[PDB]
RNA sequence: CGCGGCACAUCCACCUUGUGGUGGGUGUGGGUAGGGGAGCGUCCCUCAUUCAGCGAAGCCACCGGGUGACCGGUGGUGGA
RNA sequence: AUGCCGUGGUGUAAAGCGUGGCAGUGAGACGGCGGGGGAUAAGCUCCGUACGUCGAAAGGGAAACAGCCCAGAUCGCCGGC
RNA sequence: GAAAAGUACCCCGGGAGGGGAGUGAAAGAGUACCUGAAACCGUGUGCCUACAAUCCGUCAGAGCCUCCUUUUCCUCUCCGGAGGAGGGUGGUGAUGGCGUGCCUUUUGAAGAAUGAGCCUGCGAGUCAGGGACAUGUCGCAAGGUUAACCCGUGUGGGGUA
């Protein structure tokens, strides 16, 4: 398995292994390198730039799921004060393969 | 022109109730009570979201103690050595790692341990 | 219209005194907020009409009929009548075998053997005079029919 | 599975917590037994109940063709009915309010071997 | 002295049902014909036929 | 995210502590993480995870004299004063695994959890420990690293 | 014709409704004080 | 700071190179009384269009939808 | 010493001025620094400061805490400093 | 309900009331009658609860229960998802963290400062005037404009005082 950085975050992935990630340019069916910062085949524990800069993670997208839907507002006190919005997240989800 | 406003009220107060259920007494079943707890729960939940992120980071690092300490190293100089070694791993996979592979979090530790300097002097 | 207070019978007694009864400050038992109350700021009988220039008038109606003409939905009549009297049937045949649509706008004057008769119970149709030539109906209906007595009228009316 | 025989009465009388006070006495007992102890209910409240599980026989065994022996109440209902109210004066000319509280009972039996 | 507050729905059904009458039978009660049941306090006025029903 | 709460994943040892030379304070604290499973990298504060404590030779915890005839203990009843006041040397020559017991509890979070890890506590004033049917496994104390 | 007829950018400004909430202007929404101002509109004269 | 989505002014390049919009960048966006601007919904009228006793409106539940005031769809009751 | 008027360069999306339309405020509190009344007093009171904050500002910390310290939330993130 | 077609008859029952039949398109149209909302009372039922204190929630979050997809498998397999693993909607929510209710008025409020028992409906910034100042926009253009009144029919044309 691996940790691969993307989006900001890192997330924990594995060949063939479904994950909701950060909105990126992509759209049916591509395969979107993405760097790393561990690679972990079971036994060996990479750390180096040698490493981390020579494997990635190449995953395929098949779609663009919506996240949840945040209705909101913020209430104060007795000043009188209500502001309401929402809110969601448009993610897209990755198949990892590499 | 009498309009008479029933439709409108009873818009917003139906959405709200559907919405209320689980609350306990009247605050599930009443408009002019449930409203008000709904301003306090979604007050809440907007400082908590934040909480809640701030949170998981306390439980993935006293995790991360955990087993730092039975590999007789603390904290702080686990990750001054991750630093040093230029591990740029975060505290929640690096958590995962601790339970599901303690031996590579042991190996990370020894990364760390070779990266320190020697002591608390400079 | 509406009514108020004032124009509502009773209210001057002022029961329910204001110190020992647990009760509100009544004062009246036809204000708004009791029923049988009377209305706050309600619907006065308002008479209105937005007096306009006739500059603006003519210009208007002028312009409608323009866009009709080059649209070329004018149909300038000489008359309407076998002879002397009406006909429904026969108005309907000409105007449906002519215009070919719903709404018909009619220009006829002063003659009401069968200019003014034969285009009744024509849903959709409206007739009227040259000086009580309006702009609604003329926007309104597509096929503009015209009398040659009308357009010299109005036309030298019109310079 | 359980063809069940209803029967119910309207515009009581009797008020509907005193009504549930007696048929709490009832739910899951058979007929008879039920009946028996309606009738040495001290409550004496319990009447028109017994009448109207009496029904309840009657339409089970008469209409339905079942054997009143075997009949068992599936469950009861003590329904608020329609409430009437009388005023009553009392000192001071405060002028307060006695209601008259009615039921809707029904009752639902059902043969369980 | 009044009531400050309503009592919750909660403590309100607690108080209501805690408001019940007790339960007596007896069974085997043997009488003319019928074994009509009764009560042990009144089964002696049952085997005088001094009941009706 | 998670992997620990999960209900039957809790292994809950027999740990022994023979509690003579070690002073009050550090015991009840090594005692108290222990308990609760911060040594653990499955610790869960939702869930009374943990290995269990054994306290022997209570009577022994080393406590300076100048506090066993200062530091009182105050059991306050309900009725007016009704303050029982009470010297700490003297509940040691009674019921020394009440003062151990106390300490430990005023290390544990105000909660319920507090009463279920409570339960799984015993202690014992003398060295002797009934309970060998399990697993005893002596624990020792130190200061780690840095 | 009608259905194409609209008017000119600029007029018809909506009406401010004023007692409608918080949303559009307030509570008292316009004699946001409690003296004379909250009762009755003061001559300029004075 | 990072990774992403909306918004108002402004800078730049285009469509009428500010009618009003399109693409990119910087900075900005706590807020009562209160000023400004744009909006959501209900009833009625007109015009055009249009579903409807093969089941409208109102109501109940369910699944979804918008940044918001809110909406759409499905099913049931009912019957204009 | 500070502070203030005025001038010449420099730097900053921009604030300012005059001119019209529509409002609010016109009871202020505390803390820091200087002062009077009061007793070398008060969670006192009357002033001053291009000193702030609260008021109208959420969050962290001070045990809890409107006024002190840090810090001015557009929204989301199971990311870091 | 269009119409009284007003539930004949039979069965419980003192009666009321109800039930089975029956009319009616419909009785979810029975004089207490279109639709039948909410507060409210009540029955049944999935989940939690008798060692635990916090405006009565939110966020974490276990394990049960309803439903449901993939799958080892039940090969009885031209049937099905029985059961189980795993996965996923919608309840309950053990247990932990966090957190002093709205509004009004106040320098200052969750209040031991006031008002509200709950639901439903009603209820408060609008209108007349060729009023007045400023503004946006639309006619004309050193002009512009008519009032009263007249004629005429849908509110059009005249009418210069």
């Amino acid at each position: 398995y691996a940790i691969v950085k993307t989006g900001g975050k890192q997330y924990k992935v594995a060949v063939g292994d479904v994950v909701k990630v950060e909105k990126l340019e992509s759209e049916q069916g591509e395969k979107v390198s993405l760097p790393v910062a561990l690679v972990v085949d079971g036994a060996t524990v990479t750390t180096d730039a040698k490493a981390l800069a020579k494997v990635a993670v190449t995953g395929e997208v098949l779609g663009h799921t919506k996240g949840p839907k945040i209705r909101i507002h913020k209430f104060k006190n007795k000043t009188g004060y209500h502001k309401r919005q929402g809110h969601r997240q448009q993610l897209t989800v990755l198949k990892v393969t590499g | 022109a009498r309009v008479k406003r029933a439709v409108n009220a009873h818009k917003k107060r139906r959405s709200i109730l559907k919405a209320s259920r689980g609350y306990r007494g009247q605050r599930s079943r009443l408009y002019r009570k449930a409203k008000e707890q709904q301003l306090h729960s979604l007050n809440y939940a907007y400082r908590d979201r934040r909480a809640r992120k701030g949170e998981f980071r306390k439980l993935w690092i006293a995790r991360i103690n955990a087993a730092a300490r039975l590999n007789d190293i603390t904290y702080n100089r686990l990750i001054q050595g991750l630093k040093a070694a230029g591990v740029e791993v975060d505290r929640k996979n690096l958590a995962d790692i601790a339970i599901s592979d303690p031996a590579a979090f042991t190996a990370l530790v020894d990364v760390a341990r070779a990266a320190l300097p020697e002591d608390v002097n400079a | 219209s509406t009514k108020t207070r004032g124009e509502v019978s009773g209210g001057g007694r002022k029961p329910y005194r204001q110190k020992g009864t647990g009760r509100a400050r009544q004062g009246s038992t036809r204000a708004p907020q009791f029923t049988g109350g009377g209305v706050v700021h309600g619907p006065k009988p308002r008479d209105y009409s937005q007096r306009t220039p006739k500059k603006m008038i003519a210009a208007a109606l002028r312009g409608a009929l323009s866009d009709r003409a080059r649209n070329g939905r004018i149909h300038a009549i000489t008359e309407l009548v076998e002879g002397q009297n009406p006909s429904t049937k026969s108005a309907r045949a000409f105007l449906a075998s002519l215009t070919e649509r719903k709404q018909v706008l009619v220009v006829i004057g002063r003659s009401d053997e069968a200019g003014a008769k034969s285009v009744r119970n024509l849903p959709g149709v409206h007739i009227l005079a040259p000086d009580q030539l309006n702009t609604y109906d003329v926007l309104r209906a597509d096929d503009v029919v015209f009398s040659v007595e009308a357009l010299n009228a109005y036309i030298a009316a019109n310079t | 599975e359980y063809p069940s025989a209803v029967a119910k009465a309207r515009f009581v009388r009797v008020s509907p917590r005193k009504a549930r006070r007696v048929i709490d006495l009832v739910r899951g007992r058979s007929v008879s037994d039920a009946l028996d102890i309606l009738r040495w209910a001290p409550q004496a409240a319990s009447g028109p109940v017994a009448k109207v599980i009496a029904s309840a026989a009657a339409n089970a065994q008469n209409n339905g063709g079942l054997d009143p022996a075997t009949l068992v109440v599936a469950t009861v209902y003590a329904d608020q009915g329609p409430t009437a109210k009388r005023i009553r004066p009392r000192a001071q000319g405060r002028a307060f309010r006695i209601r008259r509280r009615t039921s809707h009972i029904t009752v639902v039996v059902e043969s369980r071997p | 002295a009044v009531p400050k507050r309503r009592k919750s729905r909660s403590n309100t059904r607690s108080r209501r049902s805690q408001w019940k009458a007790a339960k007596t039978e007896l069974v085997g009660v043997t009488v003319a014909g019928h074994a009509h049941k009764v009560p042990r306090r009144l089964l002696k006025a049952a085997r005088l036929g001094l009941i009706d029903f | 995210p998670t992997y620990a709460p999960k209900a039957g994943d809790t292994t809950r040892s027999w740990y022994v502590i023979d509690a003579t030379d070690v002073v009050l304070g550090r015991l009840a604290v090594a005692a108290a993480n222990l308990l609760r499973g911060k040594h653990k990298p499955t610790f869960a504060p939702n869930v009374d995870g943990g290995d269990f404590v054994i306290v022997i030779n209570a009577d022994k915890v080393a406590i300076s004299g100048d506090k066993l005839q200062h530091k009182m203990v105050y059991r306050h009843s309900g009725y007016p004063g009704g303050l029982h006041k009470r010297t700490i040397g003297e509940l040691m020559q009674r019921h020394p695994d009440r003062v151990v017991e106390k300490a430990i509890l005023g290390m544990l979070p105000k909660n319920r959890l507090s009463r279920q890890i409570q339960r799984k506590l015993r202690v014992y004033a003398g060295p002797e420990h009934p309970h060998s049917a399990q697993q005893p496994v002596p624990y020792e104390l130190k200061q780690v690293a840095q | 014709k009608l259905h194409d007829l609209r008017p000119a950018r600029g007029s018809k400004i909506a009406r401010t409704r004023v007692g409608r909430g918080d949303g559009s202007k307030g509570k008292t929404a316009g004699r946001g004080t409690k003296g004379t101002r909250a009762r009755k509109q003061v001559p300029v004269t004075f």
